[PDB]
RNA sequence: AGAUACCGUCGUAGUUCCGACCAUAAACGAUGCCGACCGGCGAUGCGGCGGCGUUAUUCCCAUGACCCGCCGGGCAGCUUCC
C-alpha cells in the first residue's frame, strides 16, 4: 500500500462489501452498487442524497442480498423496525 | 405448396411499419404505392410484396399482429387501452374475510376497518 | 474510428472515464476490445502461447482447426488470456488477441522485505486453480526473477511480477489449464484482504450514475 | 322459447311445443359441430332471429355479479339471457320477479366432495334398464351459468326434457382462499386469487331460487398436509418443464406427435384393411423421447403429495 | 418504511390488498420468504405480513428514485397477467418497459438492436421471468421482484412480499409502486390520491373486451 | 448473378514435381462502375426508401402564394 | 455343416434337524471409527410434550383411533452456483 516514502503504491484501491467486508473484484459482474434514495422526514420528496450500499456476488448467488440489504437499511434508518 | 419467404415477408412488414397511412386493403393500389417507395427488383417479387402487404392489412384490421410496430396504431391501441370503466373492483363494500387475517390488523393497528367480513370459518 | 456499442464505450471515447481503473473499481464487464486499445495502446504486448490443431469427428472423417493460446500483458500493470479456435492459423491468433483483451484483470504488486521504492512481487501468497492445476505464487526477495515454468513466466513477466517463487502441481502439461491457472493466481492479488486494506471504501460516483447527462445525449 | 347452443349439441328439435322461438345469429356461428349445421339446414325456419337492447343487456350484467356469474359465462352467453329479458318483458308479468335473491344458507354436511351424489349408475336399485339415457316463453339451455341466472329471477324454462324446470343440481367451484364461486367446473386455478384453492361445492337451485349450497365440513379437504415443499430453479429453455403454478406462465410449445396423440375409432367399421388390431405406438419421433405425455395421463400423480415414500426407481414428467 | 407517518401505510390502501387477496399467500413458502410471512393458517395459505409487505415497497419506491434518466430501467412481465400494468407503468413513470417475450440476451449480446444497457431492473415474477434474473447476474443489475410465498430470492437486490399468482393482485402492486415513486419525485403531492385509476393496470383479459364491448 | 457478379480465373503454375491450379472468383459490389462493380444491383436485395419525415398541420392555414 | 452346449425325462450328494469343523463372497454405500462446524423443505419409525375438534355409542374422567404443532435419536427422500 504505502512504500518506506510513504507514497501510496497501489493502482486502485478496491472496494470492499457492505455486507460481509470482502474485497468486491474487478471481473465480478454479479456485483452490486445499489444507490438508495433518502426521503425527506416532512415531505417525502427527494433529498438530493442517497445511500450507496454494495452486495458482493456469492452472498446474490445465495438469495441472502434481500435480507441483507433489508439489515442494512436498517441499519441506516431506511427500514423502521418491524 | 406456395409458401411466402423471408425476402417477401421481412420486408412486406417494413412498408407497414413506415408508410401505414398510404396503404390499403387493394391488391392494385398497395401495388402501385410499393414502387413508390421499394427500390424493388423484377416484379413477379413486388406483386408477392405487395400481396402479402394486403394479406397483411386484412390481418391488421381485425387486430394488431406481432411482426408491426406502427407509430400511428399503438396511439390507437393507447387509446384503446385505457379501458376506464366507472367503478373499478377494488372500490367495494364487503370483501369476505379469514379469522386468522383479522387477528393480523388489529395486531397491526388497523382494526378499525369496517369494509370487511369474518365469515364462518369452514 | 470507432462507433462503441455501449455506455461504457462511449464514455471511454468522450473522455468522460479518465482512467482504465474506475472500470475495475465498480467492476463493470468490458465488452468492446478498443477500450483495451484507448488506455494501453503501445504499452502492451501479446505472445503465442502455443498453437494446436484440433479435429472436429465430422460423419465423412475429419477436418482441421486450430486453438491460439494469446497472453497479453501491459508490462507493469495488467495481464490477460485469451483462447480461440479458428480453422485459419491467423484468423485464431487474432481472435485469442482480442478475446484477451476482453479478459483483462489488473495485479497488485506488493514486497518482500522492507517496502523501499517500487513493488516488485505478489504482496501474499495467492493460489489459483483450473482443472487439475494447482498454481502457488509465493513472493520473493527483489531481484531473484521469476522461477517458474517457460508457461508462467510469460504471464507473470507480462504483469509486471519482478520475481517469484511457484510451485505447482496436477497434469501441468495440458497448456489451457496450467496456463489459466496461473492467470487465475495473478487475478486473485487484488481479491485478497490484507490489513492495509482495512479503510472503509468511500463509494464515489459509478460514471453510469454520474455521466448519464451526456448518454441521453447519444 | 330461447334457443341455445346445447340444445343443438344434444340435438333437442322441439321447435313443435313451444312456438315463441327467437335466438341469437351468433350462438349458432360458434358452434364447430357439423351435425348442428345440419340442424341448422331444415329445422329453424320456425324461429327468428333477434338480439336484445343495450339498456336490458347492463340490467343482466348488474344481478349476474350479484348471483356470481359473470367471468363465468361467456360473452354470447350474456346476449341470450339478455334476449330471454325482451320476450320476458313482452310476454310474461314482469310483476313476478325478484333480483337480489337470497344469501347463502350454508347445510354443511358430513359428505366428501368426490361422493357420488347423483352419478348414474352409481348406487350406494338404481340400474340403467336401456332406455334410460334419452331420461338422464321459456328456454332450453343445459349450461348451468346459463340456469343459475334464470332461476334467480324466477323464470321457469325448459329443457330437451318437456316439462319445465324446477330441480338443478349441479357443482360450482368456490375459491378457499379468497372466497369467490364461479359456475366453470373445467378451471382448477381461481379466478380472483389465481390460487389452487378453488374446491368442489355442490349446490341445489329451486325455480324461485333457493340458492342451499353443500359446503363440506370435512377435514380430509380441509387439509394443509401435502401442501409444503421445495422446487427446484426456475428452467429457461425449450425443453424446460416448470411445475404449472399458475394458469398463464409460458410453457414452452411442448406437443404430442399427431401419429401418437390420436387414439383408435374402433366404432367405425372402415376398418379391416392393413395393420394391427390397435394402435402403432410412437417409438421414432422425438416427442417420445423427450418423454411427452398428455396433460391429462398421469394425474394421480399430481395428487399424490411431494414428500412420501414413492419407490425407488420412479422419475415421472 | 423510513418510519415517516408520510410514508406509513395509509388506511384506504389496506383494504386493496384486502380486496384483490395480496395477503392471501402461497400453498408454498421459501424460507428465505419465512421472515416476511405473519403466519400458517390452517390449509396452507401463508398469510403475508402486510405491514412487512409495505416496508418492502418502500425501499424499492427510494431505489428506483436516484436514478437521473428514468429511462435506464427496464420492467419486465414474462407472462400475460402484467402486460398491461408494465405497459402503462412507464408511460406514468418515463421507464422502459418489456412486456411479454425477454428475449434471452437483451443485456449481454452487445451486438442486437434489442441491447440495452440500464441501471436497474423491477421484475414481475422471480419465477415466470427468471431469464431476465441470470442475465442481471451478468451486467451489475440490482433486482426487484414482485415475490409472493413461493418466490426464491435467487439473485434478487430487494424483494416485496405480496401475492401474484392473481391477475388483480399483480396490478395493484405496480399501480402503487408507481403511486410513490411519483410523488416522490415531484408531480402532484400526498394530498391528492392519484389520477390514474388501478383498474388501468388489471390485465385486460380479452374474453371480457366481449364482456364490455356488448355492454359499454 | 453469378454471371455477372463474381470472376472467375484459373490458371496452371508450374514447379518441379508437378502444376498446381488456382481458382480465384471476385464477387463485384454495388455502386456502379467508377471501374467498380455493375449497375444493376442484387435481385434478392429489396432497398426501401428511409422513412420520410413529413410536417404534421392542425388548423387548416392556406398558405397562398 | 459341426456340440460332448442353449432341451426334456429321471435323479446321487445336497437342500432339513441335531453335534463338531470349515472362515470365504460384487460380505457393496464398490465409500474406516469418534468428535466439531457447514443450506433448506416436508413426509415416515419410536419415545415424549402441548392442543381447539370427531369417533370407541357420545356423556363423567379415562384411555385408545384419527387431526395440528414441537423436541430428540433413526431408515429414507427431495431440493440447492455451500
Ligand atoms: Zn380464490
Amino acid at each position: 500500500m504505502q512504500n518506506d516514502a510513504g507514497e501510496f503504491v497501489d493502482l486502485y484501491v478496491p472496494r470492499k462489501c457492505s455486507a460481509s467486508n470482502r474485497i468486491i473484484g474487478a471481473k465480478d459482474h454479479a456485483s452490486i452498487q445499489m444507490n438508495v434514495a433518502e426521503v425527506d422526514k416532512v415531505t417525502g420528496r427527494f433529498n438530493g442524497q442517497f445511500k450507496t450500499y454494495a452486495i458482493c456476488g456469492a452472498i446474490r448467488r445465495m438469495g441472502e442480498s434481500d435480507d441483507s440489504i433489508l439489515r442494512l437499511a436498517k441499519a441506516d434508518g431506511i427500514v423502521s423496525k418491524n | 405448396g406456395r409458401v411466402r419467404t423471408k425476402t417477401v415477408k421481412k420486408a412486406a412488414r417494413v412498408i407497414i411499419e413506415k408508410y401505414y397511412t398510404r396503404l390499403g386493403n387493394d391488391f392494385h393500389t398497395n401495388k402501385r404505392v410499393c414502387e413508390e417507395i421499394a427500390i424493388i427488383p423484377s416484379k413477379k417479387l413486388r406483386n408477392k410484396i405487395a400481396g402479402y402487404v394486403t394479406h397483411l392489412m386484412k390481418r391488421i384490421q381485425r387486430g394488431p399482429v406481432r411482426g408491426i410496430s406502427i407509430k400511428l396504431q399503438e396511439e390507437e391501441r393507447e387509446r384503446r387501452d385505457n379501458y376506464v370503466p366507472e367503478v373499478s373492483a377494488l372500490d367495494q363494500e364487503i370483501i369476505e374475510v379469514d379469522p386468522d387475517t383479522k387477528e393480523m390488523l388489529k395486531l397491526l393497528d388497523f382494526g378499525s376497518l369496517s369494509n370487511l367480513q369474518v365469515t364462518q370459518p369452514t | 474510428e470507432w462507433m462503441p456499442v455501449t455506455k461504457l464505450g462511449r464514455l471511454v471515447k468522450d473522455m468522460k472515464i479518465k482512467s482504465l481503473e474506475e472500470i475495475y473499481l465498480f467492476s463493470l464487464p468490458i465488452k468492446e476490445s478498443e477500450i483495451i486499445d484507448f488506455f494501453l495502446g503501445a504499452s502492451l504486448k501479446d505472445e503465442v502461447l502455443k498453437i494446436m490443431p484440433v479435429q472436429k469427428q465430422t460423419r465423412a472423417g475429419q477436418r482441421t482447426r486450430f486453438k491460439a493460446f494469446v497472453a497479453i500483458g501491459d508490462y507493469n500493470g495488467h495481464v490477460g488470456l485469451g483462447v480461440k479456435c479458428s480453422k485459419e492459423v491467423a484468423t485464431a491468433i487474432r481472435g485469442a488477441i482480442i478475446l484477451a483483451k476482453l479478459s483483462i484483470v489488473p495485479v497488485r504488486r506488493g514486497y518482500w522485505g522492507n517496502k523501499i521504492g517500487k513493488p516488485h512481487t505478489v504482496p501474499c501468497k495467492v493460489t489459483g486453480r483450473c482443472g487439475s492445476v494447482l498454481v502457488r505464487l509465493i513472493p520473493a526477495p527483489r531481484g531473484t526473477g521469476i522461477v517458474s515454468a517457460p508457461v508462467p513466466k510469460k504471464l507473470l513477466m507480462m504483469a509486471g511480477i519482478d520475481d517469484c517463487y511457484t510451485s505447482a502441481r496436477g497434469c501441468t502439461a495440458t497448456l489451457g489449464n496450467f496456463a489459466k491457472a496461473t492467470f487465475d493466481a495473478i487475478s486473485k492479488t487484488y481479491s485478497y484482504l490484507t490489513p492495509d486494506l482495512w479503510k472503509e471504501t468511500v463509494f464515489t460516483k459509478s460514471p453510469y450514475q454520474e455521466f448519464t447527462d451526456h448518454l441521453v445525449k447519444t | 322459447v330461447v334457443a341455445d347452443a346445447g340444445a343443438f349439441l344434444r340435438h333437442a328439435a322441439l321447435q313443435d311445443i313451444g312456438k315463441n322461438i327467437y335466438t341469437i345469429r351468433e350462438v349458432v356461428t360458434e358452434i364447430r359441430d357439423k351435425a348442428t349445421r345440419r340442424r341448422l339446414a331444415v329445422l329453424p325456419y320456425e324461429l327468428r332471429f333477434k338480439e336484445p337492447l343495450p339498456e336490458y343487456v347492463r340490467l343482466v350484467t348488474e344481478f349476474s355479479k350479484k348471483t356470481g356469474d359473470y367471468p363465468s359465462l361467456s360473452a354470447t352467453d350474456i346476449q341470450v339471457l339478455a334476449l330471454t329479458y325482451q320476450l320476458e318483458a313482452e310476454f310474461v308479468g314482469v310483476s313476478h320477479l325478484k333480483q337480489e335473491p337470497q344469501k347463502v344458507k350454508v347445510s354443511s354436511s358430513i359428505q366428501h366432495p368426490e361422493t357420488p351424489l347423483h352419478i348414474s349408475g352409481f348406487h350406494l336399485g338404481g340400474w340403467i334398464t336401456p332406455s334410460n339415457i334419452k331420461q338422464i316463453v321459456g328456454c332450453l339451455t343445459t349450461d348451468f351459468a346459463m340456469q343459475n341466472v334464470l332461476l334467480q329471477m324466477g323464470l321457469h324454462v325448459l329443457a330437451v326434457n318437456g316439462m319445465l324446470i324446477r330441480e338443478a343440481r349441479s357443482y360450482i367451484l368456490r375459491c378457499h382462499g379468497c372466497f369467490k364461486t364461479t359456475s366453470d367446473m373445467s378451471r382448477v386455478f381461481c379466478s380472483h386469487c389465481g390460487n389452487k384453492t378453488l374446491k368442489k361445492v355442490s349446490v341445489t337451485v329451486s325455480d324461485d331460487g333457493t340458492l342451499h349450497m353443500h359446503f363440506s365440513r370435512n377435514p380430509k379437504v380441509l387439509n394443509p398436509r401435502g401442501l409444503r415443499y421445495s422446487l427446484p430453479t426456475p428452467k429457461g429453455g425449450k425443453y424446460a418443464i416448470n411445475p404449472h403454478l399458475t394458469e398463464d406462465q409460458r410453457f414452452p410449445q411442448l406437443r404430442l406427435s399427431q401419429k401418437a396423440r390420436q387414439k383408435t375409432n374402433v366404432f367405425a367399421p372402415d376398418y379391416i384393411a392393413g395393420v394391427s388390431p390397435f394402435v402403432e405406438n410412437d417409438i421414432s419421433s422425438r416427442s417420445a423421447t423427450l418423454q411427452v405425455r398428455d396433460s391429462t395421463l398421469g394425474a394421480g400423480r399430481r395428487r399424490l403429495n411431494p414428500n412420501a415414500s414413492r419407490k425407488k426407481f420412479v422419475k415421472k414428467r | 418504511s423510513g418510519a415517516l407517518d408520510v410514508l406509513q401505510m395509509k388506511e384506504e390502501d389496506v383494504l386493496k390488498f384486502l380486496a384483490a387477496g395480496t395477503h392471501l399467500g402461497g400453498t408454498n413458502l421459501d424460507f428465505q420468504m419465512e421472515q416476511y410471512i405473519y403466519k400458517r393458517k390452517s390449509d396452507g395459505i401463508y398469510i403475508i405480513n402486510l405491514k412487512r409487505t409495505w416496508e418492502k415497497l418502500l425501499l424499492a419506491a427510494r431505489a428506483i428514485v436516484a436514478i437521473e434518466n428514468p429511462a435506464d430501467v427496464s420492467v419486465i412481465s414474462s407472462r400475460n397477467t402484467g402486460q398491461r400494468a408494465v405497459l402503462k407503468f412507464a408511460a406514468a413513470t418515463g421507464a422502459t418497459p418489456i412486456a411479454g417475450r425477454f428475449t434471452p440476451g437483451t443485456f449481454t449480446n452487445q451486438i442486437q438492436a434489442a441491447f440495452r444497457e440500464p441501471r436497474l431492473l423491477v421484475v414481475t415474477d422471480p419465477r415466470a421471468d427468471h431469464q431476465p434474473l441470470t442475465e442481471a447476474s451478468y451486467v451489475n443489475l440490482p433486482t426487484i421482484a414482485l415475490c409472493n410465498t413461493d418466490s426464491p430470492l435467487r439473485y434478487v437486490d430487494i424483494a416485496i412480499p405480496c401475492n401474484n399468482k392473481g391477475a388483480h393482485s399483480v396490478g395493484l402492486m405496480w399501480w402503487m409502486l408507481a403511486r410513490e415513486v411519483l410523488r416522490m419525485r415531484g408531480t402532484i403531492s400526498r394530498e391528492h390520491p392519484w389520477e390514474v385509476m388501478p383498474d388501468l393496470y388489471f390485465y385486460r383479459d380479452p374474453e371480457e373486451i366481449e364482456k364490455e364491448e356488448q355492454a359499454a | 448473378p453469378v454471371n455477372y457478379y463474381v470472376d472467375t480465373a484459373v490458371r496452371h503454375v508450374l514447379l518441379r514435381q508437378g502444376v498446381l491450379g488456382i481458382k480465384v472468383k471476385i464477387m463485384l459490389p454495388w455502386d456502379p462502375t467508377g471501374k467498380i462493380g455493375p449497375k444493376k444491383p442484387l435481385p434478392d436485395h429489396v432497398s426501401i426508401v428511409e422513412p420520410k419525415d413529413e410536417i404534421l398541420p392542425t388548423t387548416p392555414i392556406s398558405e397562398q402564394k
